[PDB]
C-alpha cells in the first residue's frame, strides 16, 4: 500500500515541504534522508514503506512528485532539504513556464503534455509495492490546481481508473482577486467534484487565528501556518505510519467518513502543539467551531458523518464519557442514522509522551452540511462578474484560447457542478431526501 | 529470553497488536480463495492457500522467531460450530473454518499453554472473520463509486431511490455497525488486556502472576458480551453483508441496462431486472434493519461496555 | 587407453582450470580426475557408452563419499544426466554451423531467376525452426543446474561455513506430511545465557553434509519428460544432419549441372523435411503439455518455468 | 562448442573506443597498463584471465589478442602510447596515403583489396596462434568508411577462408542528419555486407549515448571521449560469459544459438542499467533489469514504435535472487511483443563481477545489460536512410569520390548502389515477415 503525493506549485510544495519535514521528525527518518535512530536495533514498530522509498544504503526519499508548472518552487524544496526528495521522479513543464495563475494555464500545460506527467507518475508507481490511492495537495482557483491539479485528475481517471484519488483542498482567494479567482475555482471544482473520490478544506481564517494564537509573530498568515498545517495533516496517515488495527488503509477508512461521495469534502477540527489532556477533553474540545478548518457563524450545523482519531496517553473510561456529547450536541443524521467513529493512540515512538505527561492530541473531521462557506463565495461571486463577461479573458490559453465561446460555456456548466456540490449540502440534510429511499421500495 | 518481545510478537499475531497492515496484507489475494470453503467440500484446495502463506513465510523477518513458528491449519468446524462447546454460546437453532497455530519450545511453552493458545486461535479467528467482512464491504463500496453502472443518469427518481441512494443508505449503516463493534472490540477489549500486561511488567516479582494475567486477559476476551451475546446474531448479520457484496458487485453489470450504453438489453427487460435489483434491496434492507434492532433492544436491557453503548448508538435511529 | 586417458588430460589443459593445475599450493586435486568405459550391454555403440568419473582417497574418502559398489554410483547417474544435454549441445551446435556455412556458400550464387527463390528459403527456414528444440534443451538445462544443481551447491557451502558468524538462523523446524511444522534441535530459548566457540563441523558431520546434497538432488511427471523432448531434439538433429549434407550437394552439384544431373535432391529431402515437421509438431505438442505438467504440479518453480517458456 | 577470440579495431572510431576497452579489460583481469599482471601470484581462482582473449607470457604480460587498423597513424600510435607495453604494435597497421584517407568511400574500398595482404597477414598469423579458435571481434563505424571497406572485403574473404568461424563487430554510427550525406556510399555499402554475415554485428547510433554520457558523467559536453565510456561498459559486458564462464554460455556460439535463430536477422540494439567504467543503481536484482527494456536508456534513438522482438538476450551481474528476477521476468514478457513466431524462450545469464574490481561495497548493487533483436531497430540509421535516399534514387555522385578503378563506369557503379540499396530494403522484408505468425506454416503446413 504505497502512497504518492502530487504537490501542486506553493500550496502543494511548500506544504509538503513543511509536512515532509514534519514526517522527517516523526519517523527519525532524516530531513535530509538519512535516518536519526541508532543502530543499536535493526527493529521497527513503524512503517516509514508507505510514504518513503528505503535505498540499498538504508537512505529515504519520499513518494512525491512536485508540480511541472512552477520549477522555482519545485527547486525551494529540493534545494533546501535535497537529500530528502528524489529529483529524479519529478516532472518539469516542457515549456519552463507558467502562464498566468489560472485554470486555463495550468490546464493547457496538463493537457498538452498530460503523457509527460503520466509517465514521471507511472514510472514511479512500477517501482513501489502495492500502490494505494493518489494524494494531491493544491490551491483550488491557482494554475498549479485549477490549472495542473485539475488536470491531474482527470489523467489519473483514465491512466489508474481503479485507483482511489483523494485530496487536499485550500481556500479560495482571501482578497478582492476573488473576482478572477472565483472563476478559477469554478472550473477546478467542476474537475474536482466530478473526478475525486474525497476530499478535505483548510479556510485561511482558522491558519491565521492559530497563527495569532500560536505564534509569538502573529502578523503570520499562510508562510509558517504551513507547518501549522502540516501538523495538521498527519493525523490522515499516522494509523498507517504507527500503525494500528483499527483504521489502517484508504479503502477502510473512506467509506466510514463520508459514504455518500458527492459531499466528498470534510471539515477537520484539531488542536495544535508544538513540534489540552485528557481523552475526554480532547475529544471534547474539537466540538467547538474555534478549533475547526472551515469556521462560520453555524455553531449548530447538522452532520452527515463525524470520525475521530486521538493520538496520546489515551484513556477509554474518558472516551466514553465524551460521548455524551455525542448525544446531546450533534444534531442528528435524521436521514441516515449515522454516528461517530473513533480510532486511538499509535504517538510516534521517537517523539514520545514526555515524563508527567497525560496530553492527548487529535483530529476530528466531519462531514458538515454547513460548509457552503467555502465554496459560495466563488460559486456567488464568480457569476455576478462572469454575466457581464469573463474577467478572465486575458487568460485565454488552451480551451479559453479556442473560442470565447468556451470561455463562457466552461464557466457556466462549471457553476452548474458547483451548483449541485451546494445543492447536494443542502438536500442532504433534509429528512424527505432519503426518506423516500426506503419507504418508495 | 527476551520474553517481553516474543509476546509482543504473539500479540502481534494473536491480537491484532499494531498489525493493521498485516491482517490486510492477510486477506490480500486470500480473500479470493476463502470465499469459496464453504461453499466446497473438505477436499477443497486449501493447499493453494497454505502455499501463499508459506509463500509469505519465506519473505519474513529473521528475528520474529514467532512468525516463522506459526501455521494454518483447516478444521471442517467453522467457528459457531466449534464454539458450540462453550456453555455461555449458543449455537445455531456456517463461514471459516480456518485456523492458526504456533508451535512453542519448553522455555516458552512452560509459560504459552495449550490452554493460552486454544484461547489465542479462537480470539484471532473472531479478530479475523470479523475483518474479513468488514472488508468485503469496504471493497464494495469502493466498487460502488468506482463502475460506471452505478454512476448512471436520467433514468428516474425511482431507480436513483430504490437502487443507488438504497445501496448507500444500507452500506452505510452496515458500515457504521461493524465497524463500531470493531472499534468497541480493540478499544474497550484488547488495548486494555494488552495495557494490563504491560502494566505487569513493571519490575514484576512473580512469574505465577504474570502467568495468572495472560490467561485472565485472555478469559476477559472470550467473556465479553461481544462473542457470548452476538455469535448467535453474527450468523445473519454477516450472511446478509457477504449476500449484499455478491449482489452489489453483480450490479457493477446489471445496472448497465439504466443507460443507453446497454447496448437483448432492452427496456422492457431491463425494468424486469431492475425491479428485481430493487426487491432484493428493501427485502434485504428489511430483515437486515429488524434483525438489528430487536438485537438492539435485547441489548439495552443488559446492564452489563463503554462500546456497547457505542455499538448500540450506532444502529438506533435518531 | 592411451587416447582417452590422453584427451581427458588435454580438456583440463584446454580449460581455464589449467593454471590451478600447474597451482603450486594443489595442482593435486586434479589427478583425482579420471574416466570409465560402459558395457552397455551392446560392443558398438558409442557416446553413451562414456562417463566421467573422481577418485578420492583417504583421508578425502572418508568424507566426501564418492559412491562405490556399495550403492548405485548415484553421482555418475546425475553426471550422465547432465552428459546428455551435454551431447546434445554438440550434435545441435554442430549443425547449425554446418548449415551457416552452407548458407554462406548457398546464397552465394545467384542463376536463373526466380528458380533459385523458390528453394534457398526453404531449408534457412529448418535452422529457425531448430531453435525450439535447441532452446527448449538449453533452458533446461540451465533450469536443472541454475535451479537445482547450483542452488544446492550452494546450500552445502553455505551450511559450510556458517560456523563464522553467518547469519543466525537457529530457527530450524521440521515439517510433517501432515502440515505440522515443529521446531527441534532448536529446543532452548537460543541457549541464552545472559550473564557472560565455533560451531564447526566434525567428519560425519561433514560427510553427511555432502550425502544431503546428494539427497537433495536425487530426491528432487517424469524425469523422464525431459528424455522425450530431449530424445527428440537429437532425433531432430539428426534427420537435420541428413538434411545439410544433402543440402550442400544442393549447392554444389546442382550447379555446376544446372539441374543436369542428381535431380531430385529434394526428394530425400521431402522424406527428411516430413519428419522434422512431424518431430516439430510432436516437440511442440509434448512441450505444450510439458507446461501443462508444470502448472498442474503446484510447484511455484514450475509455473515460472511454464510461464519462462514463452 | 567455444574457442579464441581475436578483437579487430578498423578506422580511428575503434581506437578510440577501444583505448576504453582495453582500460576496462585491464583493470577487469589486473593487467596493467603494460600488461603485466598487478595482482601478487596467490595461484587462487581459474578464471584469472580469459584464454580466448590474451595471450599470457612468462611476465605474466597478457598480450591482447587484437589487431588495430586505422587509416590514421596517429590515432594507433595514440592508443599505443595509452597501453604503454600492454598493446604490442607488430599487429597494427595503418591503411593509409594521406590523400585517399579524406575519402572515406575511397580509402575503406581501395585498401580492402590493395592492402588485402597486410591485413590478412596479422589477422592469419593470429587465427594460426592456436588450435580451439573461435572467432573475431571488430570495433567499426559505418561511417568509418576506412572501416568499412576493410571490413567489408575481410568480411567475405573471411567467410571464404574461415567458413565455421564466427566473425562480428560492434558499429558506432554518429548521431547526425546531415554529416551522413558525404557518408552515403560507405555506411550503406557497409550494410550491403553486413547483411551478407549472420554473426556480423550489434549497431548503434550513439544518439542515446551521446545524451546518457551528459547526464551521468558530471560533464554536459558530451563528446565521443566521454561517451565511449559508455561503449566500454555495453561492449565489455557482453564477453562476460566468456571471461567468467559458468553453465549456458562460455562462447559466442552458444550467445548465437540461443539469440539468433533467424541468420537472416543478426541485427542487435543494445540498452545498460549503471556501470562502473568510469553506477550503484540502489535496486533489487528484479529492477535494475526491468529498467533495460526502457528505451530512455537505449544507447541509440530511444522511443520505438511498438518495436516487435524477435529475440531478447540479458545478463545480470551482482547478488542476484533468481526468484526476484522472476518478477522481473514477468513484467518483461508482459512488454515484450512477438508473434507466435518469435515466442521463444528469452534466455537471461548470471555473470560475475570481476574478483579484481574494487571491491563492491555492496553486493546488492546489481547491474545489467541487453541485447535485443527488434525489427525497429532499422531506424537507428535513420540519418543514413534519409541522405543515401535522397543520393541513391538520383545516381548522385557516380565516381565523384573516385572510385579505385572498381565499378568505373558509371552504371556499374549504380549497379553496386543498387545491390546496397536491394539490401536496405530486404532487411526490413525480413522484419516485417518476422512478424507474421504464418510464418510457422509456411513450412509446416506446406510442404
Ligand atoms: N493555506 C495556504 N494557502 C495558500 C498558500 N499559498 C497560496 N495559497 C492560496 O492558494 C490560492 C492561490 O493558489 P497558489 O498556489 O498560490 O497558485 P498556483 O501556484 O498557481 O497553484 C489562494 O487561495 C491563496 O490564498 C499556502 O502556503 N497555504
Ligand atoms: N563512438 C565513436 N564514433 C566515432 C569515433 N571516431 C569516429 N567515429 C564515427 O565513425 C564514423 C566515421 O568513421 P571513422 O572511423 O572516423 O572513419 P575511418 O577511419 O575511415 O574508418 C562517424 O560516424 C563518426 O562519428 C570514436 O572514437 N567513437
Amino acid at each position: 500500500g504505497e502512497i504518492i503525493t502530487l504537490q501542486a506549485g506553493q500550496c502543494g510544495n511548500h506544504v509538503g515541504k513543511f509536512l515532509w519535514s514534519q514526517l522527517a521528525k516523526e519517523h527519525a527518518i532524516g530531513t535530509d534522508g538519512l535516518s536519526q535512530l541508532p543502530d543499536s536495533s535493526t527493529e521497527r514498530d513503524d512503517d516509514t514503506k508507505p510514504f518513503f522509498r528505503e535505498n540499498s544504503r538504508n537512505k529515504f526519499t519520499p513518494r512525491a512528485i512536485m508540480m511541472d508548472s512552477e520549477p522555482s518552487v519545485i527547486a525551494d524544496v529540493e534545494n533546501t532539504f535535497r537529500g530528502f526528495f528524489d529529483p529524479r521522479n519529478t516532472w518539469v513543464a516542457s515549456d519552463g513556464a507558467s502562464a498566468g495563475n489560472s485554470w486555463a494555464n495550468g490546464y493547457d500545460i496538463g493537457t498538452r503534455n498530460q503523457d509527460d506527467i503520466l509517465n514521471k507518475i507511472d514510472k514511479e508507481i512500477d517501482s513501489t509495492d502495492n500502490f494505494e490511492g493518489f494524494q494531491l495537495l493544491h490551491s483550488v482557483a491557482g494554475g498549479t490546481g485549477s490549472g495542473l491539479g485539475s488536470n491531474l485528475l482527470e489523467a489519473l481517471c483514465d491512466r489508474y481508473p481503479k485507483k482511489i484519488l483523494t485530496t487536499y483542498s485550500v481556500f479560495p482567494a482571501r482578497s478582492s482577486e476573488v473576482v478572477v479567482q472565483s472563476y478559477n475555482t469554478i472550473l477546478a471544482l467542476r474537475r474536482l467534484i466530478e473526478d475525486s473520490d474525497a476530499t478535505v478544506v483548510f479556510d485561511n481564517a482558522s491558519l491565521l487565528n492559530i497563527s495569532g494564537k500560536v505564534f509569538r509573530n502573529p502578523n503570520i498568515d499562510l508562510q509558517h501556518t504551513n507547518q501549522l498545517i502540516s501538523t495538521i495533516i498527519s493525523s490522515v496517515t499516522n494509523s498507517i505510519r504507527f500503525p494500528s488495527y483499527m483504521y489502517s488503509s484508504m479503502s477502510s477508512i473512506y467509506s466510514t467518513l463520508i459514504p455518500s461521495p458527492e459531499l466528498h469534502f470534510l471539515s477537520p477540527s484539531f488542536t495544535p502543539f508544538t513540534s489540552g489532556h485528557s481523552s475526554y477533553d480532547v475529544m471534547l474540545d474539537l466540538l467547538d467551531p474555534s478549533n475547526s478548518l472551515v469556521s462560520t457563524a453555524m455553531n449548530n450545523p447538522t452532520y452527515f458523518n463525524v470520525y475521530n482519531t486521538i493520538i496520546g496517553n489515551v484513556e477509554p473510561r474518558q472516551i466514553s464519557r465524551a460521548m455524551t456529547k455525542l448525544q446531546q450536541r450533534i444534531k442528528f443524521p435524521s436521514w441516515s442514522s449515522s454516528a461517530m467513529h473513533v480510532n486511538i493512540g499509535r504517538r510516534s515512538p521517537y517523539l514520545p509522551l514526555q515524563p508527567n505527561e497525560n496530553e492527548v492530541s487529535g483530529m476530528m473531521l466531519s462531514n458538515m452540511s454547513t460548509v457552503v462557506n467555502v465554496f459560495e463565495n466563488a460559486c456567488n461571486t464568480f457569476d455576478k462578474v462572469f454575466a457581464k463577461g469573463a474577467f478572465l479573458n486575458n487568460y485565454n490559453v488552451g480551451d479559453l484560447f479556442q473560442s470565447m465561446q468556451n470561455v463562457q460555456d466552461e464557466f457556466a456548466e462549471s457553476r452548474e457542478v458547483v451548483q449541485s456540490l451546494m445543492e447536494d449540502y443542502v438536500a442532504a440534510e433534509q429528512d424527505s431526501y432519503l426518506d423516500d429511499v426506503l419507504v418508495d421500495d | 529470553y527476551d520474553l517481553i518481545n516474543v509476546l509482543k510478537h504473539l500479540q502481534q499475531i494473536f491480537l491484532g497488536y499494531q498489525s493493521g497492515h498485516n491482517v490486510l496484507k492477510f486477506l490480500t489475494k486470500n480473500m479470493g480463495e476463502l470465499t469459496k470453503h464453504y461453499r466446497n467440500d473438505n477436499n477443497a484446495n486449501y493447499d493453494k492457500l497454505l502455499q501463499n502463506f508459506e509463500l509469505e513465510r519465506q519473505s519474513e523477518n529473521p528475528n520474529n522467531l514467532m512468525r516463522q513458528l506459526l501455521m494454518i491449519q483447516f478444521d471442517t468446524e467453522t467457528l459457531p460450530q466449534v464454539l458450540s462447546h462453550y456453555l455461555q454460546i449458543y449455537p445455531e437453532v456456517a463461514i471459516y473454518h480456518l485456523k492458526f497455530d504456533i508451535n512453542i519450545p519448553y522455555p516458552l511453552n512452560i509459560i504459552i499453554s495449550r490452554t493460552c493458545m486454544i484461547k489465542y486461535q479462537i480470539i484471532l479467528r473472531y479478530q479475523l472473520v470479523l475483518q474479513y467482512h468488514s472488508r468485503l464491504l469496504d471493497e464494495t463500496w469502493m466498487d460502488l463509486n468506482k463502475t460506471p453502472s452505478w454512476k448512471y443518469r436520467g433514468y428516474s427518481h425511482t431507480v436513483k431511490r430504490r437502487i443507488v441512494r438504497a445501496t448507500r443508505v444500507l452500506h452505510a449503516k452496515m458500515n457504521h455497525f461493524i465497524k463500531t463493534i470493531m472499534e468497541y472490540f480493540n478499544q474497550n477489549v484488547i488495548d486494555k488486556e494488552v495495557y494490563s500486561l504491560e502494566k505487569c511488567y513493571r519490575n514484576p516479582t512473580l512469574a505465577v502472576a504474570i502467568q495468572n494475567e495472560l490467561e485472565g486477559g485472555l478469559t476477559n476476551i472470550m467473556t465479553n458480551r461481544c462473542l457470548s451475546d452476538l455469535i448467535p446474531l453474527q450468523l445473519q448479520i454477516f450472511d446478509i453483508v457477504y449476500k449484499f457484496c455478491k449482489f452489489i458487485k453483480s450490479m457493477r453489470a446489471k445496472l448497465c441496462q439504466l443507460d443507453p450504453v446497454l447496448y437483448g438489453y432492452q427496456e422492457d427487460a431491463a425494468l424486469e431486472l431492475i425491479q428485481k435489483l430493487i426487491e432484493y434491496i428493501s427485502n434485504a434492507s428489511s430483515i437486515f434493519r429488524k434483525c438489528l434492532i430487536n438485537f438492539t433492544q435485547e441489548l439495552s436491557t443488559e446492564k452489563f461496555a463503554a462500546g456497547i453503548e457505542r455499538v448500540l448508538y450506532s444502529i438506533v435511529p435518531p | 587407453n592411451y587416447k582417452l586417458t590422453r584427451v581427458l588430460q588435454e580438456a583440463v589443459q584446454l580449460s581455464s582450470l589449467r593454471h590451478l593445475m600447474n597451482s603450486p599450493r594443489n595442482s593435486s586435486v586434479i589427478n583425482g580426475l579420471d574416466a570409465r568405459v560402459l558395457d552397455l550391454g551392446h560392443g558398438s555403440v558409442g557416446w553413451d557408452v562414456f562417463t566421467l568419473d573422481y577418485i578420492l582417497y583417504p583421508p578425502l574418502s572418508l568424507v566426501l563419499n564418492v559412491n562405490r559398489p556399495f550403492g548405485r554410483k548415484e553421482y555418475l547417474r546425475i553426471f550422465n544426466f547432465l552428459w546428455r544435454f551435454k551431447k546434445n549441445n554438440y550434435f545441435y551446435q554442430k549443425e547449425m554451423l554446418k548449415s551457416n556455412d552452407i548458407i554462406r556458400s548457398f546464397k552465394k550464387i545467384r542463376g536463373y531467376n526466380p528458380l533459385i527463390r523458390d528453394i534457398i528459403n526453404k531449408l534457412s527456414r529448418i535452422s529457425i525452426l531448430r531453435t525450439q528444440f535447441q532452446q527448449f534443451n538449453s533452458k533446461m538445462e540451465s533450469y536443472y543446474l541454475n535451479c537445482i544443481i547450483e542452488e544446492n551447491f550452494k546450500e552445502m557451502t553455505r551450511k559450510l561455513q556458517r560456523t563464522e558468524n553467518k547469519s543466525q538462523n537457529q530457527f530450524d523446524l521440521i515439517r510433517l506430511n501432515n502440515g505440522t511444522i515443529e521446531l527441534n534441535g532448536i529446543l532452548t530459548p537460543k541457549a541464552e545465557v545472559l550473564t557472560k566457540i565455533e560451531k564447526t563441523l566434525n567428519i560425519d558431520e561433514l560427510e553427511s553434509v555432502h550425502n544431503t546434497f546428494l539427497t537433495n538432488i536425487l530426491s528432487h511427471p517424469y524425469p523422464t519428460s525431459l528424455v522425450l523432448l530431449l530424445n527428440s531434439v537429437y532425433e531432430f538433429v539428426k534427420v537435420y544432419c541428413n538434411l545439410n549434407d544433402i543440402g550442400y550437394e544442393i549447392f554444389i552439384k546442382m550447379n555446376l549441372n544446372d539441374h543436369e544431373a542428381s535431380n531430385g535432391l529434394l526428394g530425400k529431402f521431402n522424406t527428411n523435411l516430413k519428419e522434422i515437421v512431424s518431430q516439430y509438431k510432436n516437440f511442440k505438442d509434448r512441450l505444450y503439455i510439458f507446461r501443462a505438467d508444470l502448472k498442474n504440479d503446484g510447484d511455484e518453480e514450475l509455473f515460472l518455468l511454464s510461464k519462462s517458456l514463452r
